[PDB]
């Protein structure tokens, strides 16, 4: 609300990087099309901190 | 403040402002106004 | 005596139990097939599963065990994209700060918000 | 800070109710009225030289 | 409604209305009591 | 009212005569009026009460509970009482919440 | 609605275990949720349905009938139908009388 | 007659039967859920 | 006790009646 600029979208998801299943499910959710419940996005950057 | 301290916010009225004798005479007078008597607001035949 | 009464109770119970077994045998109803056989079998299966679980938890520990728990769900995704509303909200919020004397242009928070 | 400031209470009262101007505009709450009646009957104190209330304690206030 | 209190109270109310409004003596209103025939349908009463 | 345990009653036709139970003459007569050939009422001459036996083919309502999925409601704060506002106990017992 | 046979249900605590009756998994689960220690639910592995046994101390609702003394009402004439006024069947099935 | 005798003896024909069994089956299901978690998180080769 | 004996009698009568 304070910083999100025009066109920006922030998607908060629960996620356990300490589980293989969350990793696979998260990438599947990011890359799946919206009609399958995903986002249909192609990541331009990854910041795994 | 009194009501909050004493749980007396709601004071159920036991009796109408008019007696059974002055009920209908008050109903039929648009100018009948309650007057104070013994600190209670009641209808009196003087105003009917 | 209470001993005699208990003996009579035991004799009656014994007769009833013998009749019970005879009737179950006649009906081919096994009073311990669903019982106690299936129960000790499922208990043995649970013991085997617990042996595998003990292997995993002894090989990895408690923290790793409770940390590998999946938590991702697509139903818990929270999408924020209403910059269009938040822009007007923030503009008005800063405007009333200015007119109420909570803000001056020198402050760099003002420049950030702008 | 200390009650010895009340040995000259008129000026202290003036300063107090200059700091709390709303006090001179607001009627005494029922909480503070009850507190006042309890201070007027605190044991170990000289009974107050006035009658604050007409109640079951009226004889107490009138005669002590 | 064919109830004691209701019929007594309503006859009294109409009588007092006319007495206060100075209805000439010997000019009663004729009372219609439709509920004798149609029953009392609660909300639909006044409509009938 | 526990929404996780929403009580309902399910109609069942009994395939066996229930063991008789005791009750008053009025309730036994009401049972016989409802059921008839599927009920049986008999006075205990020793006392005066009645024994009711529900027979095969009678209708019974056995309660069941449904896990209801609306567990959240905007409710007046817990401990809110009409008494604290001075509303008398007789009015509280007479009128609706 | 027969006012001479006004149907009511009376709560009774059972003093004997009813014989098991068959029903679906959902209804058996609801019965167990309501009663608990006073109910016993078990799957018939042959079919998939469930048997429900109501135990001693459970609560049943056995219907009863009360001879009600208000038999007369001012009713719209018998045979009055909304169909004769052109109101469609779907509206008749949807809306209240 | 069998059920009457069992009731008289207070012998439950489905206490060790089918109650303890469905309970131990549920416990085994819980254990298998934890095991499925481990094996899905790590795989077959790591497991063996 | 007579109470225990009567309880046993009632139990036997109950079984016979069932």
């Amino acid at each position: 609300a304070r910083y999100g600029a025009a066109g920006s979208t922030l998607i908060v998801v629960p996620f356990n990087q300490g589980s293989k299943q969350d990793v696979d499910a998260l990438v599947q959710y990011i890359y799946d099309e919206p009609k399958k419940g995903g986002l249909g996005w192609d990541l331009d950057a990854i910041i795994p901190f | 403040h009194n009501a909050i301290t004493r749980n007396t916010m709601f004071v159920a009225k036991d009796k109408a402002p008019y007696s059974d004798e002055l009920e209908q005479p008050v109903y039929l007078d648009p100018l009948a106004r309650v007057e104070e008597n013994k600190k209670k607001l009641v209808f009196s035949d003087k105003t009917i | 005596d209470s001993a005699a009464l208990d003996a009579l109770t035991a004799e009656n119970k014994k007769l009833a139990k013998q009749q019970l077994e005879v009737l179950a045998r006649y009906l081919q109803s096994r009073l311990k097939q669903g019982s106690l056989k299936s129960f000790i079998k499922e208990k043995e299966a649970s013991a085997v599963l617990q042996k595998e679980l003990d292997l995993w938890e002894a090989e990895h520990g408690e923290f790793y065990a409770k940390g590998i728990q999946p938590t991702f769900s697509a139903l818990k995704s929270r999408t924020y994209d209403s910059y269009w509303n938040w822009a007007r909200q923030d503009v008005l919020s800063m405007y009333f700060d200015i007119i109420f004397g909570k803000l001056t242009s020198v402050d760099r928070e003002t420049i950030n918000q702008c | 800070q200390n009650f010895n400031q009340l040995n000259e209470p008129e000026q202290f009262t003036a300063d107090f109710f200059e700091k709390f101007p709303q006090a001179g505009k607001q009627l005494i709450s029922e909480e503070d009225c009850d507190y006042f009646l309890m201070l007027a009957a605190r044991p170990g104190q000289k009974p107050v030289p006035f009658v604050p209330v007409l109640d079951e304690r009226f004889e107490f206030f009138f005669k002590k | 409604t064919s109830t004691v209190a209701n019929d007594k109270n309503e006859s009294a109310t109409i009588n007092n209305m006319m007495k206060h409004l100075g209805r000439s003596e010997g000019n009663p209103v004729f009372g219609v009591f439709q509920k004798y025939l149609t029953g009392h349908p609660k909300g639909a009463a006044g409509a009938w | 009212y526990d929404p996780k345990k929403k009580q309902m009653i399910q109609e069942i036709v009994v395939q066996h005569d229930l063991e008789p139970f005791e009750c008053s003459k009025e309730t036994a007569e009401q049972y016989k009026h409802e059921h008839g050939e599927k009920c049986e009422i008999f006075e205990i001459e020793e006392s005066g009460e009645y024994t009711v036996r529900i027979l095969k083919g009678a209708t019974l309502y056995v309660p069941k509970a449904l896990r209801f999925d609306r567990l959240v409601a905007g409710q007046i704060p817990t401990g809110w009482d009409a008494r604290t506002y001075g509303i008398p106990e007789d009015t509280i017992s007479q009128v609706d919440p």
